[PDB]
């Protein structure tokens, strides 16, 4: 079977224009587990992206988490881009301060 | 009940890239505290969390073993289960398995697990006795006849009531400032307005620990289960969780919507509502 | 700790 990611971009505490934090991308429910996840800085792939080690939910379905340091302002928009079987071409997801 | 110790390991088969990775991560409910991946340049069992560390070489050194030998055991089952659905060599497949134990606040198993999982769907798993399975196709039926004949389900219920429930006890003890801590989710309402006529009211719940939570809206007392939009559960990269519901509701109305927070970090559950 | 698992 494939299972389609759900996919969460958000940050580790509440942002603050000029105030370090952590830009988070967290898939979820997909499978299999080859996944591809980009973070975006104004379209442009950050480099310096960890992640959590691969586990899956009671219902077999994967998650991970992806995440980077960084600096909100108004200025910079910040995105996920994520690729699995499931999906035709990458779906991005545009970091929303309230979400 | 109050805890859990969980193993969940991936094996997946891919053809002309190498034999099947596979990866273990160990978790004491939410917190991860280990991990073995076949891939890793030197695979070995390694620390997640600060209070395994402490747990001496030969600790490292049997675990470590255990996982390259279930890598193997992995690997010819991702070959079997191809046969058993008569399967090509040219697809990618998973295999997939959990397996622990729950105890009680006092320590006591409350019940043990070893389940499995091939390509997504449910395969076979030791039952709640620890003494049968359920296979859940012809496939699975040939695992639990093996199984059976070898004396299988007595290996993993002398592991789930016994090497389980006993390690489970000394990790709980080892980082019971984390372990045993549960930090009550930060809670706040935020409202949107959509247009003129209606407005979303979120309900935060922040900096959680462990990630079992229950938020909800109700508009007169009445929960609005149908009409509340429900993230799922995030980690926030600390340890901690992050979670929201919304509801839209008609502008001027918002007084009549209440969100209840449960979380066992919290001694009474929250109600909230907004406040401008 | 780990549990010895079985070929299926």
């Amino acid at each position: 079977i494939q299972r389609t990611p759900k996919i969460q971009v958000y940050s580790r505490h509440p942002a603050e224009n000029g105030k370090s934090n952590f830009l988070n991308c967290y898939v979820s429910g997909f499978h299999p587990s080859d996944i591809e996840v980009d973070l975006l800085k104004n379209g442009e792939r950050i480099e310096k992206v960890e992640h959590s080690d691969l586990s899956f939910s009671k219902d077999w379905s994967f998650y991970l988490l992806y995440y980077t340091e960084f600096t909100p302002t108004e200025k910079d928009e910040y995105a996920c881009r994520v690729n699995h079987v499931t999906l035709s071409q990458p779906k991005i997801v545009k970091w929303d301060r309230d979400m | 009940g109050s805890h859990s110790m969980r193993y969940f390991d991936t094996a997946m088969s891919r053809p002309g890239r190498g034999e099947p990775r596979f990866i273990s991560v160990g978790y004491v409910d939410d917190t991860q505290f280990v991990r073995f991946d076949s891939d890793a340049a030197s695979p070995r069992e390694e620390p997640r969390a600060p209070w395994i560390e402490q747990e001496g070489p030969e600790y490292w050194d049997r675990n470590t073993q255990i996982f390259k030998t279930n890598t193997q055991t992995d690997r010819e089952s991702l070959r079997n289960l191809r046969g058993y659905y008569n399967q090509s060599e040219a697809g990618s497949h998973t295999l997939q398995s959990m397996y622990g134990c729950d105890v009680g606040p006092d320590g006591r198993l409350l019940r043990g697990h070893n389940q499995y999982a091939y390509d997504g769907k449910d395969y076979i798993a030791l039952n709640e006795d620890l003494r049968s399975w359920t296979a859940a196709d012809t496939a699975a039926q040939i695992t639990q006849r093996k199984w059976e004949a070898a004396r299988v389900a007595e290996q993993d219920r002398a592991y789930l009531e016994g090497t389980c429930v006993e390690w489970l006890r000394r990790y709980l003890e080892n980082g019971k400032d984390t372990l045993e801590r549960a930090d009550p989710p930060k809670t706040h309402v935020t409202h949107h307005p959509i247009s003129d006529h209606e407005a979303t009211l979120r309900c935060w719940a922040l900096g959680f620990y462990p990630a079992e939570i229950t938020l909800t809206w109700q508009r007169d007392g009445e929960d609005q289960t149908q009409d509340t939009e429900l993230v799922e559960t995030r980690p926030a990269g600390d340890r901690t969780f992050q979670k929201w519901a919304a509801v839209v509701v008609p502008s001027g109305e918002e007084q009549r919507y209440t969100c209840h927070v449960q979380h066992e970090g919290l001694p009474k559950p929250l109600t909230l509502r907004w406040e401008p | 700790g780990g549990k010895k698992k079985y070929q299926l």
